[PDB]
């Protein structure tokens, strides 16, 4: 997978 | 009068058609598909002839390859099988140990052997020597 | 409701046979392929055949005919969903599923046929849990096999804790010959790649319209999911209440959800093509490709498949940017452009000849399908808000996502 | 050869008898008559390798029928292996037990079956539940002789809904094999228990417990609504067979809900986005859906009347797919999409799939009869396809233009002026006979109808039955319209049909028309130029007598045949 | 020896259609590591030829060898000098340490109208007792 | 460009036909692109690879012009390719094949006999009727040559142009004069097949050609007496191909002549005794010998011997010979009619043979064997054999039952009884075309319709789905209804005719989907006649006509409304035209 990732939040309170 | 000649494999894979009757390609692809289906759906003690739609259809298995003719319904039948066998002999003549894979390969001369043997649906050379002689000379002509 | 599920080849000989009731004779399979020769050559092809009272449910693989036979009024979708599952589980085991996969590995495959189904009743079809006691390399069956949670075994442990998401768009398009969009829906599908420790309950939230309508945020950016089909592991009763995507994932790669929605906005790339088919002479395709999508975004490695005539010959291509390969094997051209940004509009001028003799028969009109791929770009505008990792042990996982927009059925009906 | 194989089969070393039994079921894999070596692999069955015992179980199940008497050499080995503390080896025997069909064996195996009915592990109990139905498949009355029915009813009362669903799937099997003597239905409280068991069991188990719901009918509205509110979240699951089983009972149970409540409209609005999404599946599964969707709109046309564009075929679609999409467009042909359909169907007559084109011509004609609105524009669409000069495209069109003229005969005489010149060497007698009626019925605005029938009056003695009868029909209609120019025409057709024709109905209607012309042609203006009534159309809606039965059969062959379930089973 | 199964009837057909009695240069497969036919892989191959079958008692020749050896190099990545045998005088023993097959001496229409050689033998001690070394001591040191 | 066999080897590696088509259109484009280059180099092989795809069944319409270029080439191999695909890609309806006409005509004047052999090959195989008109003087010119390599070819090419153009043979009457003494057999063979053709077309040519009958009686006797040659000999039988063609020429000659029939009588008596019946070849010799004897006004001692030849051939276990022997008596049915009838049980035996063609020849010869003597007994075998037919023979038998029954029926009642038997047991197998014939003969029957219509009524209550059965019945109910329900205007003591289930059983057809609508075409016709043929319960049948006026079949919507106005306005003029139909032949 040559495309890279992006990190989402965990909670979003 | 031989209306056409078909040589189709044990899998029905046609290695020769020669339409001495002028019928269009859809009809060529229809009729050829049916008779291959007819002969392959036919046993080994079924008299080597089919009365197929006013054509006393001659079949004669010799190897995995199958054989087919459509003679006029006024003519001879065992000789028509012998016509196949004389042609088998001429294929056995010009090749020697006449065999399946150069039917797939060198079919172009097997037509030419048929051209030295049957034109118009009938025999032109009733000798088996003089015909393969002439095709060798035209091969010697190259 | 199956009685005897068989696997045939392109010739019709039995690759593998397995009955479950004995109510269908084992030699009934030899009539199927001639009936398959019958129904196809008369155009009466259906995925169900019938030789008297034996019903022939079959699918077709690359070589294979997964023929499931029955006689009574069996549940039909029960059969075929299992048929694609058996393909799937074999794809989970055998990286290609062909005649070599069967005849060399009959040790395990008959055991799979014993295991996946009894009597016609599929009972265990989750391949990931099936790996734990059906190996090609036997212990007791796992508790996850007994458990209602049947997709995720306990005690799964990794060093890191990575949740890899793939929000994938698939743009369907039907543009007629008139140039109007007939059907352009978007079937997006979030597929998860979970590498987590233990038994976590993941709770997901998106920019759902209804969930923002329940929140009171139905004025901001909210995607409207017309229908979604989820995994089993999503507790849909919890989702039915309040749009709650709560689930215990399996371990590894799996598609969680399958959303579908319509979109009344433009296609990302508009195609204008022409045909100067000159009779007995030639043909010309002055085709352009304008990008309607965002200029920051770039349509990677697009492959514009334009169906050309079969006896078309002497190709000439005046492109602007991007190469053409002529594929006579598919009787078409692939004007391929690697990098094609939004806002860009590239022309291609094709030119063939045509034989001065006509052909014998007609050909029909296939549409033009292109093979675009745009990363980091949700056309529907879907946004994952969070991903709640809930572990009794308790850890901080690494949730990750990338956005990729591709075609679904990107057909554009030609002249 | 096989004896050397039987030498390795009567070997004492494991690695020789293990490779021997692999060759046997590889000989069985290549389909060799290895039934002659039956009781000899039975000697190398009771082995410590669990991997090997599956091969013999594979063999014994396959050659139980072949060697029914030799199959008595396994009964002790099954009851041996129903007791080994591996639950894998116990259920492996149990499923081998019930599938082996020798009546000399099934009487002996009920007790280890009864043993495994009350086993501990859910694994063998969900296996043993099916083996009861396997026994009831083999000997139905021995099961009630063993009284295993209630033990199956108590695994419904078990937890871990996988065992419950395997109990239910065998229960709905045996109750089907039952004559419904002691019908196995339960209270709504077990239905409350099963609907709580719904959200836990597997995707297959969720199917089979929706199938017990195919027999039950609720008796109140809230009773119907409350169970349907728990069937309702199942419509967002990836398995369409889960969804299709859910829709089947929801179509069944909506006959109990009140239309006056908004839950009826809530149910139907929650039903349509699943049903469209079923067409986003694989085409075989869509072909399951298209026969089911056909059953739906005949029952409830209200649901998917907003959706036409998803019923548009694609180029890559299978032929059985492409024909069935055309049916639902006919089943959804409304005023709001007369232009969408006919342009699409005009794009479908531009195809080389002739039968798809032949269906598409009928799809225009069924559109022209269903809506009289675009019945003008349907004709205009077809005349374009007449002007394509493709024979079957034309030869399908002329029958349809007739039937529109049979349906809407009034103001379509501006059409026959095109159709009087339509290459009358059309060959297909269904549209040749269509030509003669359209000429015959409209033989006032076709002013040269006499001379065009002269070509149709040349090879009259060997055309058809209908075409010759249409010519007998039209000329008498033509001569009654114009007796001046057709005077010799009406006599020569009686000269051929009454004298030199053996076709008896052509002789019947020949001498009838000849005597009616001889008696009173002025009364024939009242007799045969009679104002024909409005033709009662063929309502292809399946009878609700049958259709409500087929509401219970969705995703079964009865829907995919649109037949009652007994009409095709044997 | 997995991808050697898909050409096991296909290349052997080209061997058998080759008589036992343009192009320039030599391409190398990119980024694939290369190694000679090692001992245990020759043990893996001699059993691959013992089990898959169609090889034993076949008419060995050099044209069949070169069809075979280059196919191993292009599909498995092995130097095509491993199928070397001892010359004419004597039994054609393999010089390869691990090859357990020694070589002992033993279409149809291409014939004209009127008309005017080794084989394998399995020897599992060729892997250890190098009999070609007994036939060629001074070359192997 | 790759060679042919390199392509075939790639084609032999193709697994899926769809995948094979990918390999087709792969190379086919290069063949097309080479054709755009107007290549003369690989134009040999690109066409040869194309003809393979043509033999593989692929659209190769495009390369046909290149074949004309290969015929109009100068290299011999390019011609050798070019004449071949001309016989392959072109036919008469190819319509582009007319450009060969100049090219062949130049190459009928080529120096090489093999090039001219190619030209006589292609024109002999597929020469068009106008191409035959455009090459007629050249073929007879190459038939006036001495090159026996060409004389064997121009003769059969002359057959072709006489086959294609039947009005052209009169310029070949001078061409064929006195070349019957050819030392070569092949040219002499083609001359016989030409004289077979020349005698075939015109009876006016027979007078010139029956003269040289004893010329070839000598030459055929030379073939018997030259018992060996190193060529022409198969299994010790010298040139059997020529020998049969002479016999076939001797079959079509002397067939109404006697002097030539006696001029050929000797060698017929010779080779009927002087043949080796061991191999397949001498049977093929003796088969035509039988057929030659039967068709000419021969010696009676030949024909008695010839049935004794055939009595042997009936009893050979070779199914070939059984096919031969059954075809033989199938030929000479009328000629020597009763010497066939003594072989009757052999024919009934071959009804139980396990070959289609043998059962085919036996069933049809049994249809030919029926005289007015075996009419009673053999039909009972045949009606049993009709039960023991294959479904392909069930359509074939049930018609052929009806053919011989109309010939030689000793009764008219028993004629009805067997036909009524067949109509019950054939059903979907009996052809609809014999239904107006059966309708005609039962109104050619004048005496038993009370016998007929009751038995017609007694079986149609059994079933309706036999459509040609209920095609027959509804006309009989309409016409002879008075003989079904008789004097029963009101209710009487219950006889089996009840004039309401009589009306219900036709109404049962009208709603039943298993109705061919000419069933429903005959039925309303029967309804409207029983407004007159019945006086019992009319105007309940008017209801059935009136409700049918909205029917979906076009004519059956015409038929009901055209009836109904007579039922509503002209009730007295209903019976004014319902007189019985006349009876014709």
């Amino acid at each position: 997978t040559s495309y890279d990732y992006c990190r989402v939040p965990m909670e979003d309170g | 009068m031989i209306h056409f000649i078909l040589l189709f494999s044990r899998q029905g894979k046609l290695r020769l058609q020669k339409w001495y009757i002028t019928l269009p390609d859809k009809e060529r692809k229809k009729i050829t598909r049916e008779i291959v289906q007819i002969i392959l759906s036919r046993g080994h003690r079924t008299s080597s002839f089919v009365d197929w739609k006013e054509l006393k259809l001659v079949y004669k298995r010799y190897a995995s390859l199958y054989f087919c003719c459509a003679i006029e319904n006024q003519d001879n039948e065992l000789l028509t099988l012998e016509i196949v066998h004389r042609y088998v002999e001429l294929l056995d003549k010009y090749f020697g140990n006449v065999c399946e894979l150069d039917i797939i390969f060198n079919f172009e001369k097997a037509y030419f052997i048929l051209d030295e043997f049957i034109i118009g649906g009938e025999i032109q050379e009733t000798s088996k020597k003089i015909a393969v002689k002439a095709i060798e000379d035209s091969d010697m002509l190259q | 409701s199956a009685s005897a599920v068989y696997v045939l080849d392109l010739k019709g000989k039995v690759l593998i046979c397995r009955n479950y009731r004995g109510d269908v004779d084992m030699s009934e399979v030899e009539h199927f392929m001639p009936i398959l020769m019958e129904k196809e050559e008369e155009g009466m092809l259906s995925p169900i055949l019938a030789h008297g009272g034996v019903r022939f449910m079959w699918i077709k693989h690359n070589n294979l005919y997964l023929v499931a036979t029955s006689k009574k009024n069996a549940c039909v979708s029960l059969v075929f969903s299992f048929l694609y599952k058996v393909v799937q589980v074999f794809s989970e085991y055998f990286k290609e599923l062909e005649e070599e996969s069967i005849r060399d590995n009959f040790v395990i495959i008959y055991e799979l046929l014993d295991e996946l189904m009894d009597f016609g009743y599929p009972q265990t079809t989750d391949s990931k849990i099936l790996q734990e006691y059906i190996t090609q390399e036997a212990p007791r069956p796992p508790a996850t096999v007994t458990n209602a949670v049947s997709w995720r075994s306990e005690g799964i442990k990794y060093r890191k804790n990575e949740v890899f998401l793939d929000v994938i768009e698939a743009v369907n398009l039907l543009v007629s010959a008139n140039g109007n969009v007939l059907r352009s829906e978007i079937v997006g599908s979030i597929k998860m790649r979970v590498f987590l420790s233990g038994m976590p309950e993941l709770r997901l939230g998106l920019n759902d319209k209804v969930l923002f309508d329940n929140t009171g945020r139905g004025k901001s950016k909210s995607v409207e999911l017309e229908d979604v089909k989820f995994h089993q592991c999503v507790r849909l009763s919890r989702f039915e209440n309040d749009r709650t995507i709560s689930f215990i994932p399996p371990d590894g790669e799996f598609e969680l959800m399958s959303y579908r929605l319509n979109t009344h906005v433009k296609p990302l790339i508009w195609i204008e093509s022409v045909i100067e088919k000159h009779s007995h002479s030639r043909i010309e395709y002055m085709v352009k490709a304008k990008s309607q999508f965002k200029r920051r975004s770039t349509a990677n490695n697009v492959e514009i498949h334009i169906p050309v005539p079969n006896d078309a010959d002497s190709p000439k291509f005046k492109t602007t940017v991007g190469s053409v390969k002529w594929v006579p094997e598919n009787s078409e051209i692939v004007w391929s452009v690697k990098s094609f940004p939004g806002g860009k509009e590239y022309l291609m001028r094709a030119h063939f000849g045509l034989p001065s003799v006509e052909a014998e028969d007609k050909e029909g009109k296939p549409p033009i399908s292109v093979k675009f791929e745009i990363p980091y770009f949700t056309t529907s505008g879907i946004q994952v808000r969070y991903l709640k990792i809930i572990e009794k042990s308790g850890y901080q996982a690494l949730p990750w996502v990338r956005y990729i927009t591709q075609n679904g059925d990107y057909q554009l009906r030609t002249q | 050869e096989i004896f050397e194989l039987k030498a390795e089969l009567n070997s004492d070393k494991k690695e020789k008898k293990k490779e021997a039994v692999k060759k046997v079921i590889a000989s069985m894999t290549v389909g060799k008559d290895v039934s002659a070596l039956f009781p000899d692999v039975v000697n190398c069955m009771q082995t410590d390798n669990l991997e090997l015992k599956k091969l013999v179980y594979l063999y014994l199940m396959n050659y139980a029928k072949s060697q029914p008497d030799m199959a008595i050499m396994a009964v002790n080995t099954f009851v041996k292996d129903c007791e080994d503390p591996n639950p894998l080896i116990r259920a492996l025997a149990v499923r081998t037990m019930g599938c082996i069909r020798v009546d000399k064996i099934t009487e002996y195996l009920c007790e280890p079956l009864r043993k495994c009915l009350k086993d501990e592990d859910p694994y063998v109990r969900k296996t043993a539940a099916v083996c009861v139905a396997k026994l009831h498949d083999i000997n139905a009355q021995l099961v009630e002789d063993q009284g295993f029915l209630d033990t199956l009813k108590d695994l419904i009362s078990d937890s871990n809904p996988m065992v419950v669903a395997n109990a239910v799937a065998a229960l709905s099997e045996i109750a089907e094999s039952h004559p419904s003597s002691n019908l196995l239905d339960l209270n709504p409280q077990s239905i409350n228990k099963l609907l709580t068991a719904l959200n836990e069991c597997t995707e297959w188990g969720q199917i089979f417990i929706l199938d017990c719901l195919a027999n039950y009918m609720p008796k109140d509205d809230r009773e119907a609504q409350s169970i349907c509110e728990r069937v309702t979240p199942r419509l967002s699951h990836a398995n369409s067979a889960v969804v299709l089983s859910a829709v089947k009972v929801l179509m069944k149970f909506m006959e109990m809900l009140s239309k006056d409540l908004d839950y009826y409209g809530t149910l139907l609005k929650k039903l349509a986005p699943p049903l469209v999404t079923l067409l986003s599946a694989e085409p075989e599964l869509q072909y399951v859906a298209l026969r089911n969707i056909n059953l739906i709109v005949q029952k409830r046309p209200e649901i998917l009347k907003h959706e036409m564009k998803v019923f548009f075929v694609k180029y890559n679609d299978p032929i059985y797919v492409k024909l069935e999409k055309l049916d639902i467009m006919i089943r959804l042909a409304s005023q709001a999409n007369i232009a969408q359909v006919l342009a699409e169907l005009r794009e479908y007559a531009t195809e080389v799939d002739v039968d798809f084109v032949r269906k598409a011509v009928r799809a225009i004609g069924r559109c022209a009869i269903k809506v009289e609105q675009s019945a003008e524009r349907c004709v205009s669409t077809l005349l374009d396809l007449i002007q394509t000069k493709v024979n079957y495209v034309v030869q399908e069109a002329i029958v349809v233009i007739k039937d529109i003229f049979r349906k809407y005969p009034n103001k379509y005489e501006s059409v026959i002026a095109t159709l009087c010149e339509n290459l009358d060497s059309l060959d297909e007698p269904e549209a040749r006979a269509a030509m003669i009626w359209i000429v015959g019925e409209y033989a006032e605005r076709i002013d040269n109808a006499d001379e065009l029938l002269e070509s149709f009056l040349e090879g009259f003695h060997d055309k058809s039955t209908q075409v010759q009868l249409q010519l007998l029909t039209a000329i008498v209609k033509l001569f009654l319209k114009k007796p001046t120019e057709t005077q010799e025409l009406v006599q020569q057709v009686l000269s051929l049909a009454t004298q030199d024709s053996d076709n008896p109905d052509l002789r019947d209607r020949g001498y009838i028309y000849w005597r009616l012309l001889s008696t009173d042609p002025v009364a024939a203006k009242e007799v045969v130029l009679a104002e024909k009534p409005l033709i009662s159309e063929e309502t292809d809606l399946i009878e609700p007598t049958l259709l409500d039965e087929l509401i219970c059969y969705i995703g079964t062959l009865a829907s995919v045949y649109h037949k009652p379930p007994s009409a095709f089973v044997e | 020896s997995k991808s050697s199964v898909i050409g096991w009837p296909a290349v052997r057909e080209r061997m058998r259609r080759a008589e036992p009695a343009e192009e320039v240069g030599f391409p190398v497969t990119p980024q694939v590591p290369l190694r000679p036919m090692t001992y245990k892989a020759a043990v893996d191959l001699s059993h691959f030829l013992k089990e898959k079958g169609g090889l034993e008692g076949l008419i060995h020749s050099q044209r069949r060898q070169d069809i075979l050896d280059l196919w191993i190099y292009h599909t498995q990545g092995y130097f095509p000098d491993w199928q070397n045998y001892t010359p004419g005088p004597g039994v054609r023993y393999p010089l390869t340490f691990g090859w357990c097959y020694k070589l002992v001496p033993v279409k149809g229409e291409n014939t004209s109208l009127l008309h005017p050689v080794l084989e394998w033998r399995f020897d599992s001690r060729l892997a250890f007792h190098h009999v070609a070394r007994e036939l060629h001591p001074e070359y192997f040191k | 460009p790759i060679r042919l066999r390199e392509l075939i080897r790639t084609i032999r590696t193709a697994r899926t036909q769809a995948e094979e088509r990918e390999m087709i259109q792969k190379e086919c484009a290069a063949i097309r692109s080479s054709f755009r280059e107007e290549d003369n180099t690989y134009r040999c092989r690109n066409v040869a690879k194309l003809l393979y795809m043509h033999m593989l069944g692929y659209p190769a319409h495009f390369g046909q012009l290149e074949c004309l270029k290969l015929i109009a080439s100068q290299k011999f191999t390019d011609k050798r390719i070019g004449y071949l695909g001309a016989m392959l890609l072109l036919d008469e309806r190819q319509d582009v094949h007319l450009l060969m006409t100049n090219c062949i005509k130049n190459d009928l004047n080529h120096s090489t006999q093999f090039v001219q052999g190619l030209a006589l090959c292609t024109l002999g195989c597929m020469g068009s009727s106008e191409m035959c008109r455009d090459l007629a003087g050249e073929v007879e010119k190459l038939l006036k040559t001495s090159n026996s390599y060409l004389r064997k070819k121009a003769a059969l090419c002359a057959v072709h142009v006489i086959r294609k153009v039947p009005e052209l043979m009169e310029m070949f009457l001078p061409a064929t004069k006195n070349l019957l003494n050819e030392k070569n057999h092949g040219v002499l063979h083609t001359s016989v097949v030409l004289l077979t053709e020349m005698c075939e077309r015109s009876p006016d040519m027979l007078a010139h050609f029956r003269k040289l009958v004893p010329q070839l009686v000598r030459i055929l006797k030379n073939l018997i007496m030259s018992g060996y040659s190193p060529e022409h000999d198969v299994s010790g039988i010298s040139d059997p191909f020529l020998q049969v063609r002479i016999l076939r020429l001797l079959r079509i000659l002397g067939r109404n002549d006697d002097d030539s029939s006696e001029a050929m009588n000797d060698i017929l008596a010779q080779v009927a005794t002087n043949t080796e019946t061991s191999k397949n070849v001498g049977n093929a010799i003796l088969y035509e010998t039988v057929l030659t004897i039967m068709d000419i006004k021969s010696e009676s001692g030949l024909r008695v011997l010839a049935i004794n030849i055939l009595g042997r051939f009936l009893l050979n276990n070779d199914k070939n010979i059984r096919y031969v022997a059954l075809t033989s008596l199938l030929k000479t049915v009328q000629t020597d009619h009763n010497a066939v009838q003594r072989h009757r049980s052999t024919i009934v035996d071959c009804l139980k043979d396990l070959d289609v063609s043998i059962k085919r020849r036996a069933m049809e010869l049994s249809f030919a064997l029926v005289n007015g003597n075996n009419i009673r007994g053999m039909m009972k075998e045949l009606l049993y054999f009709l039960d023991s037919c294959e479904p392909e023979f069930k359509a074939d038998c049930a018609s052929g039952i009806f053919l011989a029954a109309e010939k030689y029926a000793p009764s008219k009642r028993w004629h009805i009884d067997t036909i009524m038997r067949v109509l019950t047991t054939a059903g979907s197998y009996v052809r609809d075309d014999a239904v107006p014939n059966l309708i005609q003969l039962i109104t050619n029957s004048v005496e038993m319709h009370a016998y007929t219509v009751q038995r017609l009524y007694k079986a149609i209550l059994g079933d309706y789905s036999q459509q040609p059965l209920v095609q027959v019945a509804a006309w009989c109910i309409g016409e002879y209804g008075d003989l079904l329900v008789s004097g029963q205007c009101e209710e009487e003591e219950p006889i089996q005719v009840t004039e309401d289930e009589v009306l219900d059983i036709l109404e049962s057809v009208l709603i039943s989907n298993m109705s061919t609508s000419v069933t429903r075409g005959y039925a309303l016709t029967a309804i409207m006649k029983l407004s007159t043929r019945f006086t019992c319960t009319v105007n309940r049948i008017k209801k059935v006509v009136s409700i049918y006026g909205s029917s979906i079949d076009v004519e059956l919507q015409q038929r009901a409304v055209e009836y109904n106005a007579l039922f509503k306005k002209y009730d007295h003029m209903r019976s004014a035209l319902l007189e019985r139909m006349p009876v014709m032949e």
